[PDB]
C-alpha cells in the first residue's frame, strides 16, 4: 500500500487519477454559457418512487449571481458549497461588492490538492474531493461558466458536460453550441442532450434547471416551468 | 496522534471503506419509517429478543429533541455517538437561534458529521444509517435518511438495515394516500411492512410514534401485538 | 532490503540509506579542495548540462559566512538546504557570542545536523557531501568534509563526487603544506582538468574560490583573470 | 525597555553635494551623570550607509548586532543586491514601529544617512515610528538648538560643499556643548560619500568664554 | 512506515472490525463472570484464575472493583485494561458527584465509559480494550441494575448474564433457570452456584475457584459486600 | 555595593566591597561579589544580588558548554556577550550589573562593562551604588600603564574611599589579580583598609 | 508613563465634483513646539483613481498606507482588477476597525472616482466608521476649514443663490484660499500645500506655498 | 515524530502475541526469587556475571525505591532502569501529595499502570521485565509480581526468570506460612541454588530484605554468611 | 517496486523515484517557453484547451510589478507556490520598501520546494516554473523543478515536447542579448510552435505572452492581445 501523495510512473498523483475516475460514476450534469446568461440542468437519477424528488439538489446557490452545479460524491461537495458561501459573503462584508466568478472558483479551487496525511495539524482532509463542480454566474465581465475538478484546475468553458455520460453529451455540446445562442435555446438544447444520455425516461421530476441572467438572480425552475420547457421535448 | 489516511480511493474510484461501512449497515437490524398526515412511525426489528434481555436499554429509536427522533441500524455504539453529537447540537441551536431545529437542520448536520469522518485522518466511517423523523415548526412530517457516505434525502417511507431491498420494495408497493389516511392504517403499514422480515410477528420489532406537536410516543408490545394479530 | 528506511539495521549492521545516499554523492560531479600554508582553495567540475544555462548557473561554492566557504556535491538542493542551516548556525553564533564562529565548531554543529536525519524513518539522509574552508589569524586554514553519514574529518586535501579516487591520487602528488594560494590555484585547476572524463559528460565549467591571507580571511570567489590564467596553465599541463 | 538607563545626546545630520555627514558626541550618560565618556554612537552598516542614535544606548547595540547581521547575511549571497539607505531606513521604521505596537518600544531616535547612486539619503526614525527624509536633522535637544542653525544655513544654501557642511556640524556641536546639559566636548563626525563611510573622532570643540568676564 | 501500520480502525471486506472481534476472542478466553439481578439485591460470581498457588490474597477480591458509594464492576480478560477502565469509571462517577452533588446512575456511567471504548474502536488506531465488564449498582430512578459492556463499546441491561469462558452454557442455564421478578437474593446465590458448577470444568468446585459479592439496600444506604469463604463453602455444600 | 575592575598589562584586578545591606540594617557583612564564570573570568555582581547571582550562574553554564565544545578557554569577549545578552533580554526584570573581567590567550586582560545590557571595554570599569562617590578619585589618580601593585593598591584606595562615604558599602575589600599564571584571591580586613581623611 | 500617540498635526482636505476629486494637505510635520520637516505630503497615491489622505500620528499614517497598498496588490492578485474607491473605502474600514482596541490614530479621507466617473470622498475616523460625503476636511485644521467649505460648496445658510455645480477651478481657488485661511490661524497648518487632482486622465499634482512662520 | 499506532495488536486468536513474546523474554531472564516471611520479605537474584573483569559492586539488580520498598526483575536490564526511575518518581509524588510512605499495593498499582501504557501506546514495545516489589508498612509484608501485560499478583513466595516453573514447584513444597525471615532467606537461596549452574558466591547472587526497619541490600559479607551452611 | 512508494527512500542507484516521477508531471505539461534579451524577459505559453468549448487554461500568473511566472504541471500546486511567491514580494515591498530581487525569490522557492522532498509522507511539488523578473541586475529567467532545484537560464523551454523548443533555442540563443522586444517575442513564438504537432497552429487563442523589462512593468497579453505580436510566424 502507498500514500495519498504519491506520484505514479506517469507523473500524476494516484488519488487525483482515481478520483477523476470516481467522478465518472456520477450522474451527468451539463450547463452552457451564453451572452444572455448561463443555464444549468442535471439529471437527478431517482432510485425509487419512495424518494422525495425535491431532495436531490445538484444545482445549489452560492450567492445572488453564482449557481453551482455538481456531479460525483455529492457528500463531498458540501464542504465546497459552504466554503464558497462563506467566501463570497466575507468578500461582500470586507470589500462591499459582489464577488467575481473567477475569484470564487479560484478560492474554492484552492481546497482540492489541500490533502495529506503527515502535516495534519487538525484532522485535515485525507483525500481529494470526489466532486466535479461547475460554478456558473455573471459579474461585471458577464456570463461565465467555470468547470472545476478534483485536481483543482478551474478552467473557463463555453459549455461542458460532466458526469457519467459526459463523453457523448460533450460531443453534443460541441455539436450544437454557437456563440450567438439565445438562452432559451440553451435550455432546450441541454434538455435535449440529457434526454439523449439519461437511462430513465425524462420528466420534470428527475432533473433540475437553473440560470443566472444579467439582471436576474439565480433561480431554479419549478415543476411547471420545467414541464413548459419539456413540452418541446 | 494517528493521522494515517484510512479512507482512500481504490482503482475504480470507489471508497472501499465506505462500501464496507455500508456492508456493516446491511447486516444491521432492519428499521423502517413512513411519513403520514400528522404522524410519523418508526419500526426497529426485534432486535435481540433474548428473554433475559432488558427492553428499555436496547432500543434503536432515540430522541434527538422534542420534535426530532431517529432510528438507525448497524454499529449501535457509533449510532450512540452520532445521536449524542446531534443532541448537543440541537441544544446549541436553541441557544444561538431560540427556534427549535427543523428536521432539515439536524439531519444536514449529522450528514455533515458522517461526511467528515469519511474524509479525515485516522478515522473510519460510521457504520450507521439514520432515518431521522421529525416535525418542522409548521408541523409538516419529515423523513430524512442518512447513510455512512453522508448523502441524505427526504423520503416518503424508506427502510434501512438488513433486507432493506425487500422492505423498500414493500413500501414501493403499499405506500398510498389510502395507506396513510389515518394513524392505524399507517402503523399497520409499518408493521405490515416489517412482517415480511420480522422473526415471526413479534416483539420482534416493537415501534415508536410521534404526533403533531406531541413528544415521541413509544409502544409497549401489547399494542404492538394487537396490530400483530390484526395483520397476521 | 531491509533497506526501506534509515531506522533499520541490516542483519550485518549497515544503515543502507546512508550508504545509498553516499552512492548519490558519488554519482555527482567531483569537487576538490586543498588546505595549504595560508588558506584553502576550491575547484568545481561543474558540468553544464546545456548551452542555455547562464554562466554562473548552479554554483556549488557558497558563502555560509564571510570567514567560511562551502563546496558541495551530489543532489544540489540538499546542498542549498545545508547552506541555509549553516548560515543560520554562524548567525546564531555571532548573535550569541559576538565573533566569527570557529569553523571546527561549525562543522560540529552542521555535522550533527546532517546526522540528525540518519536515525528516523520519518526523514531521509542528505544525499550530499561538502567541504568547508576558512582562514583566520587565530587558527589558520582548515578544511572539513561532511559526508551523508554526518562524520566530520579534517583534510589536507579532499575530493568528493564521482572521480573521488583519481582526484585523491592527484592530490597526493602535492606538498600542499608548503604552497601558497596563488600557486595552489593552478594545481587545483590541473586536478579538475585531469580527473574530468572528457569524452563522457563534456562541457563543464571551472568555478574556483579561496579564502586566506590575500583575501584578509574574507571568502570570495577567484578573480576572473586568475581563474583564466589558471585554466590556461592547467590545460597547457594537459597537452 | 520602558525606561532609559544609558542615554546619549542630540545627533546632527546634514546633507551636502555628493554625500551625507552626521555627528554625535561620544558621551553616554546615566541620569545627570556623565558615566561613559568614550562610547561611539555612529555605526557603519556598509560602504554606503551609516547610522546614528540618541536615547537609550543598549537598544542601539541591539540594533547594531541585528542590523549588521542583516547586512552580513546579505553580503553572504554575493548576488549584487545590497540594501540602499532607503531599505535600511524603512526597515528600522518597521522594527521600531512594531516594537511600539507591542508597547516594548526601542528607546532610540535614530538618524540613518547614506549615499547610493549619487543620491544623498538622510532618514529619521524615532521611537514611536515617525519617519521622514530631510536636508538637516537633529534628534533630542539638537532639534531645539542646532536644528535652527542647520535650517537657517540650508535655507541660506540648500546645496553645501562637503567642508562647509563639516564646519556647520562643528559649529552646531559648539552650540550643543555650550547649552546642552547632557553634552560633552567629544564627538564623532561621520562622512558617507562615493568612497565610503569614514568615521573621524574623537574630535573636540573650541569654546569661548569672553562673556564670563562681562558680568559685573 | 505504512508497512508497519496494523490499521486497527478499519472495516473488513464484510463489515467486521477485526480488532474488536479478535478482542472478543480474548475475552472469550477469559474467566467466566456472571451476576444476577433480583428484587432484594444483586450478586456477582466470577471464576478466579489465581487458583491455587503460592499467591497471597492480599486483596479482598479479584475481579470485583468498587466504583462509587453505590456500584460495583466485574471485568473479564485483559487484567491491565480492566485496571485502566476501573480507574476511568471512578474518575467519571466522581466527576458527576462533583458536578451534580448526587450519585451517578448506572446507565449514565456505563454510557460515559462505553463512549470511551467506542472512541478507541473508531479512530486513533490504538488497539481496542479487550475487557468486558459487568456492572451492578443501585440508583433512585430505576432500582437494581445489571449492565454488560464489551470491547466494541456496546452495552445492555440484563437481569442475569454471564461473560467469559463457557458464556454460552451459562446464559443457556440462566434461560432455563431464571424466574423473572421472582428470584430472591438467596435464590440468586443458589442459581449462580448452579451455573458456575456446571460450566467450570475444573472439576469439583471449591470456595477458592470463585468469589461472590452481593449488593443490597440497608437503611437508606447501599451495601456492597463480598462473601466470606465460610458462606461460600456453606452455599456450595447446600448446592450438594 | 562598590565593585571595581582595572586593566593592566598582565591581567586585571577586581576589587569589591563586602557588604550587602537590606535597607538600613545590613544582612551580610561578608559577601564575595566575584563569582568565577570560568577559570580566569570573574564577574563582579551588583544590584539585585539574587538576580546578579542567577545571571552569573546561567552565564557560567553557557560559557562552560561553549568552553568545552571548542576545547579552548573562552575569550572574555564571548563571556561579556553572553552576560550582555542575558542582561539585555531581561532588562525589565533584572536590576543587575556585571563588570565581567578576565584573561584570554588572544587578547590579554579585559574589563567589559555591562550595565543595562550594553558592552563597552574600558580601562577601569567601576560600578555599584558607592561608585558614584569615587569618580573624582579615580579620574584624579588613574594613569595608564599601571603595574599590578599599583592597580591593587589603587582599587583598594578607591573602594576604601567609597566605603568611608557610602552607606551601601562597608566591610572588607576583596581583590583578585587575573593573569596567565592564574587567579590570586586576596582579602582586605577592616583593620588594613588604608585610612584617608576621616573628618 | 510611555505614551504611544503623538499629534504630528498637518491637515488634509478633499472635495468631490461632478467628474473629479481633489485631495490636499499641508506638509508641516509638527510635534510639541517644533517643525520636523516643512515637507511631508500627507496624500498617498493608492491607485489611478484613488488618492488617500492621512493626518495625525505620522507613524500610523505610514503603517496604514503601507498596509492599504499591500491589500490593493493582494486584491489585484486574487481578482485581476484594481480596487475601486468603494472597495478601498470598505476595506479601509475593516483595517481601521480590526485594531478597535489600540487604534490607528489617523484621520483618513479617501477621495477618488467611483466606477461611474463621478466624485466620491469617504471621510473616516480613527476606529473605522466611514461615510460618503461630497466634501470634507480632517486633521488639525478641520474645524476652521469645514464651515467655509459648507459655505462656498454646500451653500448652506444662503438665500437667493443658485446651487451651481462645483467646477474644477472654483474648487481649486476654494482649496487654496481656505488653506490660506487656516495658515493664518492654525499653528499646525502651513509650509506647503500638496493638491492632487483626480480625473479619468490620471492624477495631476499641484503644490502651493504658504506661511512658514 | 514517531509512530502513533499501537504495535501490539490482538492476534486473530485474541491473545496479545507481543506480550506472549515479552513473557518469553522474561522467561529467559536471569533467575530471581522472592519469599514473604511473617515479619518481612526476601529478594535474591542471580548474577549472570560474565568475565571477572566486571566490577560487580558497580550496579545492582535489587534497588530500593524508598526506605521500605524494593525491586528485583528478570529479563532486560535497561528496561528495568526505566521502571526503577519511574517508580522513584511515583513514590515521590505520593510523598509530596499525601505526606505518607506510599503503600506498596498502591505503588504496584501505578507502576503496573505504567507497564500497561506501553502495551497500548504508539510505536513502543511492551517492557521485557517482570518486577518483584516487596514492601512493608502497617506492620505487614507485601510481595507483588508485575508482568509485561501490566497485571500484578500478590504472592506468598514466587520465582521468575530462567527455569521459573521448577522454581515455583520448588517453593510449593518448601514455603510455610510461619517461616521467619532468615530461614526464608535460606529457602530462597536454596531455590536459586537448584538451577544456578556455576557455584554461587557472595559476588554473583544478590540478596534483599524488607522488614519493619526498612528495605536494603545485604552486603556480600552477610550474603557470604548465608552462603555458608549450604 | 518496493522503492517507488515514498519520497524518503533512496534507491540502490541513489535516486529518489518520487522526485523523478514528479518531473514527469512537468514533462507532461503544456509547453511554455521563456527567454530574455539585454532589456526584456519574455514568456510564451500554449494554453491547453480540454474541450473545444472549454477555454485554454491560464499558464501565466502575475507575481508582482517586476516578476512573473509560467507554470507547467499540477496546477493547484502552481497556485499554491504562486501564493507563496506573492506573499514574499508583498512582504519585501512592505518591510524593505523595495522590490524583491528575483534570484532571492527563486532561492526562497528553492528552499520551499526542498522541504517535502526529504520528509516522509510529503510529496514533491509537481509544478515546474519559469520565472521572469527584472531588477537592477537585468532581466532573469529562472527554471524551477520538482526536485526543488532552480536554474538561471538564457532561455529554457519546459512542457511536453519542450526538447524541440530547447533545440531551436540552442540554434539561436546567441542572438538574444541584442534582440528588441518584438523580434524576441518572435523567437519565443517560433520555438514554442516547434513543440506542437505539425498540422495544428498557433492562434490568438492558445497563446499568452507576458513581457517584463526595464521601462515596463510585467504585463500579460491575452487572446486578442497577442494579435500585435501574433503575426507572420514563418
Amino acid at each position: 500500500d502507498r500514500g495519498v501523495n504519491t506520484f505514479s510512473p506517469e507523473g500524476r498523483l494516484f488519488q487525483v487519477e482515481y478520483a477523476i475516475e470516481a467522478i465518472k460514476l456520477g450522474s451527468t450534469a451539463i450547463g452552457i454559457q451564453t451572452s444572455e446568461g448561463v443555464c444549468l440542468a442535471v439529471e437527478k437519477r431517482i432510485t425509487s418512487p419512495l424518494m422525495e424528488p425535491s431532495s436531490i439538489e445538484k444545482i445549489v446557490e452560492i450567492d445572488a449571481h453564482i449557481g453551482c452545479a455538481m456531479s460525483g460524491l455529492i457528500a463531498d461537495a458540501k464542504t465546497l458549497i459552504d466554503k464558497a458561501r462563506v467566501e463570497t459573503q466575507n468578500h461582500w462584508f470586507t470589500y462591499n461588492e459582489t464577488m467575481t466568478v473567477e475569484s470564487v472558483t479560484q478560492a474554492v479551487s484552492n481546497l482540492a490538492l489541500q490533502f495529506g496525511e503527515e502535516d495534519a495539524d487538525p484532522g485535515a482532509m485525507s483525500r481529494p474531493f470526489g466532486v466535479a463542480l461547475l460554478f456558473g454566474g455573471v459579474d461585471e465581465k458577464g456570463p461565465q461558466l467555470f468547470h472545476m475538478d478534483p485536481s483543482g484546475t478551474f478552467v473557463q468553458c463555453d459549455a461542458r458536460a460532466i458526469g457519467s455520460a459526459s463523453e457523448g453529451a460533450q460531443s453534443s455540446l460541441q455539436e450544437v453550441y454557437h456563440k450567438s445562442m439565445t438562452l432559451k435555446e440553451a435550455i432546450k438544447s441541454s434538455l435535449i442532450i440529457l434526454k439523449q444520455v439519461m437511462e430513465e425516461k425524462l420528466n420534470a421530476t428527475n432533473i433540475e434547471l437553473a440560470t443566472v441572467q444579467p439582471g436576474q438572480n439565480f433561480h431554479m425552475f419549478t415543476k411547471e416551468e420545467l414541464e413548459e420547457v419539456i413540452k418541446d421535448i | 496522534s494517528y493521522d494515517r489516511a484510512i479512507t482512500v480511493f481504490s482503482p475504480d474510484g470507489h471508497l472501499f471503506q465506505v462500501e464496507y461501512a455500508q456492508e456493516a449497515v446491511k447486516k444491521g437490524s432492519t428499521a423502517v419509517g413512513v411519513r403520514g398526515r400528522d404522524i410519523v412511525v418508526l419500526g426497529v426489528e426485534k432486535k435481540s429478543v433474548a428473554k433475559l434481555q432488558d427492553e428499555r436499554t436496547v432500543r434503536k429509536i432515540c430522541a434527538l429533541d422534542d420534535n426530532v427522533c431517529m432510528a438507525f441500524a448497524g454499529l449501535t455504539a457509533d449510532a450512540r455517538i452520532v445521536i449524542n453529537r446531534a443532541r448537543v447540537e440541537c441544544q446549541s441551536h436553541r441557544l444561538t437561534v431560540e427556534d427549535p431545529v427543523t428536521v432539515e437542520y439536524i439531519t444536514r448536520y449529522i450528514a455533515s458529521l458522517k461526511q467528515r469522518y469519511t474524509q479525515s485522518n485516522g478515522r473510519r466511517p460510521f457504520g450507521i444509517s439514520a432515518l431521522i423523523v421529525g416535525f418542522d415548526f409548521d408541523g409538516t412530517p419529515r423523513l430524512y435518511q442518512t447513510d455512512p457516505s453522508g448523502t441524505y434525502h427526504a423520503w416518503k417511507a424508506n427502510a434501512i438495515g438488513r433486507g432493506a431491498k425487500s422492505v423498500r420494495e414493500f413500501l414501493e408497493k403499499n405506500y398510498t394516500d389510502e395507506a396513510i389516511e389515518t394513524d392505524d392504517l399507517t402503523i399497520k403499514l409499518v408493521i405490515k411492512a416489517l412482517l415480511e422480515v420480522v422473526q415471526s410477528g413479534g416483539k420482534n420489532i416493537e415501534l415508536a410514534v410521534m404526533r403533531r406537536d406531541q413528544s415521541l410516543k413509544i409502544l409497549n408490545p401489547e399494542e404492538i401485538e394487537k396490530y400483530v394479530a390484526e395483520i397476521e | 532490503g531491509y533497506d526501506l528506511s534509515a531506522s533499520t539495521f541490516s542483519p550485518d549492521g549497515r544503515v543502507f540509506q546512508v550508504e545509498y545516499a553516499m552512492k548519490a554523492v558519488e554519482n555527482s560531479s567531483t569537487a576538490i579542495g586543498i588546505r595549504c600554508k595560508d588558506g584553502v582553495v576550491f575547484g568545481v567540475e561543474k558540468l553544464v548540462l546545456s548551452k542555455l544555462y547562464e554562466e554562473g548557473s548552479n554554483k556549488r561554492l557558497f558563502n555560509v559566512d564571510r570567514h567560511v566557504g562551502m563546496a558541495v556535491a551530489g543532489l544540489l538542493a540538499d546542498a542549498r538546504s545545508l547552506a541555509d542551516i549553516a548560515r543560520e548556525e554562524a548567525s546564531n553564533f555571532r548573535s550569541n557570542f559576538g565573533y566569527n564562529i570557529p569553523l571546527k565548531h561549525l562543522a560540529d554543529r552542521v555535522a550533527m545536523y546532517v546526522h540528525a536525519y540518519t536515525l528516523y524513518s520519518a526523514v531521509r539522509p542528505f544525499g550530499c557531501s561538502f567541504m568547508l574552508g576558512s582562514y583566520s589569524v587565530n587558527d589558520g586554514a582548515q578544511l572539513y568534509m561532511i559526508d551523508p553519514s554526518g562524520v566530520s574529518y579534517g583534510y589536507w586535501g579532499c575530493a568528493i563526487g564521482k572521480a573521488r579516487q583519481a582526484a585523491k591520487t592527484e592530490i597526493e602528488k602535492l606538498q600542499m603544506k608548503e604552497m601558497t594560494c596563488r600557486d595552489i590555484v593552478k594545481e587545483v585547476a590541473k586536478i579538475i582538468y585531469i580527473v574530468h572524463d572528457e569524452v563522457k559528460d563534456k562541457a563543464f565549467e571551472l568555478e574556483l574560490s579561496w579564502v586566506g591571507e590575500l583575501t584578509n580571511g574574507r571568502h570570495e570567489i577567484v578573480p576572473k583573470d586568475i581563474r583564466e590564467e589558471a585554466e590556461k596553465y592547467a590545460k597547457e599541463s594537459l597537452k | 525597555t520602558q525606561n532609559p538607563m544609558v542615554t546619549g545626546t542630540s545627533v546632527l545630520g546634514v546633507k551636502f553635494e555628493g554625500g551625507v555627514v552626521i555627528a554625535a558626541d561620544m558621551l553616554g550618560s546615566y541620569g545627570s551623570l556623565a558615566r561613559f565618556r568614550n562610547i561611539s554612537r555612529i555605526m557603519r552598516v556598509n560602504n554606503s550607509t551609516m547610522l546614528g542614535a540618541s536615547g537609550d544606548y543598549a537598544d542601539f547595540q541591539y540594533l547594531k548586532q541585528v542590523l549588521g547581521q542583516m547586512v552580513i547575511d546579505e553580503e553572504l549571497l554575493g548576488d549584487g543586491h545590497s540594501y540602499s539607505p532607503r531599505a535600511i531606513h524603512s526597515w528600522l521604521t518597521r522594527a521600531m514601529y512594531s516594537r511600539r505596537s507591542k508597547m516594548n518600544p526601542l528607546w532610540n531616535t535614530m538618524v540613518i544617512g547614506g549615499y547610493a547612486d549619487g543620491e544623498s539619503f538622510l532618514g529619521y526614525v524615532d521611537m514611536l515610528g515617525v519617519a521622514y527624509e530631510a536636508p538637516s536633522l537633529a534628534t533630542g535637544y539638537g532639534a531645539y538648538l542646532a536644528q535652527p542653525l542647520l535650517r537657517e544655513v540650508l535655507e541660506k544654501q540648500p546645496v553645501l560643499s562637503q567642508t562647509e557642511a563639516r564646519d556647520l556640524v562643528e559649529r552646531c556641536m559648539r552650540v550643543l556643548y555650550y547649552r546642552d546639559a547632557r553634552s560633552y566636548n567629544r564627538f564623532q563626525i561621520a562622512t558617507v560619500t562615493e568612497k565610503g563611510v569614514e568615521i573621524e573622532g574623537p574630535l573636540s570643540t573650541e569654546t569661548n568664554w569672553d562673556i564670563a568676564h562681562m558680568i559685573s | 512506515s505504512r508497512r508497519y501500520d496494523s490499521r486497527t480502525t478499519i472495516f473488513s471486506p464484510e463489515g467486521r472490525l477485526y480488532q474488536v472481534e479478535y478482542a472478543m476472542e480474548a475475552i472469550g478466553h477469559a474467566g467466566t463472570c456472571l451476576g444476577i439481578l433480583a428484587n432484594d439485591g444483586v450478586l456477582l460470581a466470577a471464576e478466579r484464575r489465581n487458583i491455587h498457588k503460592l499467591l497471597d490474597e492480599v486483596f479482598f477480591s479479584e475481579k470485583i472493583y468498587k466504583l462509587n458509594e453505590d456500584m460495583a464492576c466485574s471485568v473479564a480478560g485483559i487484567t491491565s485494561d480492566a485496571n485502566v477502565l476501573t480507574n476511568e469509571l471512578r474518575l467519571i462517577a466522581q466527576r458527576y458527584l462533583l458536578q451534580y452533588q448526587e450519585p451517578i446512575p448506572c446507565e449514565q456511567l456505563v454510557t460515559a465509559l462505553c463512549d470511551i471504548k467506542q472512541a478507541y474502536t473508531q479512530f486513533g488506531g490504538k488497539r481496542p480494550f479487550g475487557v468486558s465488564l459487568l456492572y451492578i449498582g443501585w440508583d433512585k430512578h430505576y432500582g437494581f441494575q445489571l449492565y454488560q459492556s464489551d470491547p466494541s463499546g456496546n452495552y445492555g441491561g440484563w437481569k442475569a448474564t454471564c461473560i467469559g469462558n463457557n458464556s454460552a452454557a451459562a446464559v443457556s442455564m440462566l434461560k432455563q433457570d431464571y424466574k423473572e421478578g421472582e428470584m430472591t437474593l438467596k435464590s440468586a446465590l443458589a442459581l449462580a452456584i448452579k451455573v458456575l458448577n456446571k460450566t467450570m470444568d475444573v472439576s469439583k468446585l471449591s470456595a477458592e475457584k470463585v468469589e461472590i459479592a452481593t449488593l443490597t439496600r440497608e437503611n437508606g444506604k447501599t451495601v456492597i459486600r463480598v462473601l466470606k469463604q465460610k458462606e461460600v463453602e456453606q452455599l456450595i455444600k447446600k448446592h450438594e | 555595593t562598590t565593585i571595581m575592575a582595572v586593566e593592566f598589562d598582565g591581567g586585571v584586578v577586581m576589587g569589591s566591597d563586602s557588604r550587602v545591606s537590606a535597607g538600613e540594617a545590613v544582612v551580610n557583612r561578608v559577601f564575595d561579589k566575584l563569582s568565577p564564570l570560568h577559570e580566569r573570568i570573574y564577574c563582579a555582581l551588583s544590584g539585585s544580588a539574587a538576580d546578579a547571582q542567577a545571571v552569573a550562574d546561567m552565564a557560567a553554564y553557557q560559557l562552560e558548554l561553549h568552553g568545552i565544545e571548542l576545547e579552548e578557554p573562552p575569550l572574555v569577549l564571548a563571556a561579556a556577550n553572553v552576560v550582555r545578552n542575558i542582561s539585555y533580554k531581561y532588562r525589565e526584570d533584572l536590576s543587575a550589573h556585571l563588570m565581567v573581567a578576565g584573561w584570554d590567550q588572544r587578547e590579554g586582560g579585559q574589563v567589559y562593562g555591562t550595565l543595562g545590557g550594553m558592552l563597552t571595554r574600558q580601562p577601569f570599569a567601576i560600578g555599584g551604588s558607592g561608585s558614584t562617590f569615587i569618580y573624582g578619585y579615580v579620574d584624579a589618580a588613574y594613569k595608564p600603564g599601571m603595574s599590578p601593585e599599583e592597580c591593587r593598591r589603587f582599587t583598594t584606595d578607591a573602594i576604601a574611599l567609597a566605603m568611608s562615604r557610602d552607606g551601601s558599602s562597608g566591610g572588607v575589600i576583596y581583590l583578585v589579580t587575573i593573569t596567565a599564571a592564574g587567579v590570586d584571591h586576596r582579602v582586605i580586613l577592616g583593620n588594613e583598609l588604608p585610612k584617608f581623611y576621616d573628618e | 508613563r510611555f505614551s504611544p500617540y503623538v499629534f504630528n498635526g498637518g491637515t488634509i482636505l478633499a472635495i468631490a465634483g461632478e467628474d473629479f476629486a481633489i485631495v490636499a494637505s499641508d506638509t508641516r510635520l509638527s510635534e510639541g513646539f517644533s517643525i520636523h520637516t516643512r515637507d511631508s505630503p500627507k496624500c498617498y497615491k493608492l491607485t489611478d483613481k484613488t488618492v488617500i489622505g492621512c493626518s495625525g500620528f505620522h507613524g500610523d499614517c505610514l503603517t496604514l498606507t503601507k498596509i492599504i497598498e499591500a491589500r490593493l496588490k493582494m486584491y489585484k492578485h486574487s481578482n485581476n482588477k484594481a480596487m475601486t474607491t468603494g472597495a478601498i473605502a470598505a476595506m479601509l474600514s475593516t483595517i481601521l476597525y480590526s485594531r478597535r482596541f489600540f487604534p490607528y490614530y489617523v484621520y483618513n479621507i479617501i477621495g477618488g472616482l467611483d466606477e461611474e466617473g463621478k466624485g466620491a470622498v469617504y471621510s473616516f475616523d480613527p476606529v473605522g466608521s466611514y461615510q460618503r460625503d461630497s466634501f470634507k476636511a480632517g486633521g488639525s485644521a478641520s474645524a476652521m476649514l469645514q464651515p467655509l467649505l459648507d459655505n462656498q460648496v454646500g451653500f448652506k445658510n444662503m438665500q437667493n443663490v443658485e446651487h451651481v455645480p462645483l467646477s474644477l477651478d472654483r474648487a481649486m481657488r476654494l482649496v487654496k484660499d481656505v488653506f490660506i485661511s487656516a495658515a493664518e490661524r492654525d499653528v499646525y497648518t502651513g509650509d506647503a500645500l500638496r493638491i492632487c487632482i483626480v480625473t479619468k486622465e490620471g492624477i495631476r499634482e499641484e503644490t502651493v506655498s504658504l506661511r512658514k512662520d | 515524530r514517531g509512530y502513533s499506532f499501537s504495535l501490539t495488536t490482538f492476534s486473530p486468536s485474541g491473545k496479545l502475541v507481543q506480550i506472549e513474546y515479552a513473557l518469553a523474554a522474561v522467561a529467559g531472564g536471569a533467575p530471581s526469587v522472592g519469599i514473604k516471611a511473617a515479619n518481612g520479605v526476601v529478594l535474591a537474584t542471580e548474577k549472570k556475571q560474565k568475565s571477572i573483569l566486571y566490577d560487580e559492586r558497580s550496579v545492582h539488580k535489587v534497588e530500593p525505591i524508598t526506605k521500605h520498598i524494593g525491586l528485583v526483575y528478570s529479563g532486560m536490564g535497561p528496561d528495568y532502569r526505566v521502571l526503577v526511575h519511574r517508580a522513584r518518581k511515583l513514590a515521590q509524588q505520593y510523598y509530596l501529595v499525601y505526606q505518607e510512605p506510599i503503600p506498596t499495593a498502591q505503588l504496584v498499582q501505578r507502576v503496573a499502570s505504567v507497564m500497561q501504557e506501553y502495551t497500548q501506546s504508539g510505536g513502543v514495545r511492551p517492557f521485557g521485565v517482570s518486577l518483584l516489589i516487596c514492601g512493608w508498612n502497617e506492620g505487614r509484608p507485601y510481595l507483588f509480581q508485575s508482568d509485561p501485560s501490566g497485571a500484578y499478583f500478590a504472592w506468598k513466595a514466587t520465582a521468575m526468570g530462567k527455569n521459573y516453573v521448577n522454581g515455583k514447584t520448588f517453593l510449593e513444597k518448601r514455603y510455610n506460612e510461619d517461616l521467619e525471615l532468615e530461614d526464608a532467606i535460606h529457602t530462597a537461596i536454596l531455590t536459586l541454588k537448584e538451577s544456578f549452574e556455576g557455584q554461587m558466591t557472595e559476588d554473583n547472587i544478590e540478596v534483599g530484605i524488607c522488614n519493619e526497619a526498612g528495605f536494603r541490600r545485604l552486603t556480600p559479607t552477610e550474603v557470604k554468611d548465608y552462603l555458608a551452611a549450604i | 517496486n518496493q522503492y517507488d512508494n515514498d519520497v524518503t527512500v533512496w534507491s540502490p542507484q541513489g535516486r529518489i523515484h518520487q522526485i523523478e516521477y514528479a518531473m514527469e508531471a512537468v514533462k507532461q505539461g503544456s509547453a511554455t517557453v521563456g527567454l530574455k534579451s539585454k532589456t526584456h524577459a519574455v514568456l510564451v505559453a500554449l494554453k491547453r484547451a480540454q474541450s473545444e468549448l472549454a477555454a485554454h487554461q491560464k499558464k501565466i500568473l502575475h507575481v508582482d510589478n517586476h516578476i512573473g511566472i509560467s507554470i507547467a504541471g499540477l496546477t493547484a500546486d502552481a497556485r499554491l507556490l504562486c501564493n507563496f511567491m506573492r506573499q514574499e514580494c508583498l512582504d519585501s515591498r512592505f518591510v524593505f520598501d523595495r522590490p524583491l530581487p528575483v534570484s532571492r525569490l527563486v532561492s526562497l522557492i528553492g528552499s520551499k520546494t526542498q522541504i517535502p522532498t526529504q520528509r516522509y509522507g510529503r510529496r514533491p511539488y509537481g509544478v515546474g516554473l519559469l520565472i521572469a523578473g527584472y531588477d537592477d541586475m537585468g532581466p532573469h529567467i529562472f527554471q524551477t523543478c520538482p526536485s526543488a532545484n532552480y536554474f538561471d537560464c538564457r532561455a529554457m523551454s519546459i512542457g511536453a515536447r519542450s526538447q524541440s523548443a530547447r533545440t531551436y533555442l540552442e540554434r539561436h540563443m546567441s542572438e538574444f542579448m541584442e534582440c528588441n522586444l518584438n523580434e524576441l517575442v518572435k523567437h519565443g513564438l517560433r520555438a514554442l510552435r516547434e513543440t506542437l504537432p505539425a498540422e495544428q497552429d498557433l492562434t490568438t487563442k492558445n497563446v499568452s505572452i507576458g513581457i517584463v523589462g526595464k521601462d515596463l512593468e510585467f504585463t500579460i497579453y491575452d487572446d486578442d492581445d497577442v494579435s500585435p505580436f501574433l503575426e507572420g510566424l514563418e
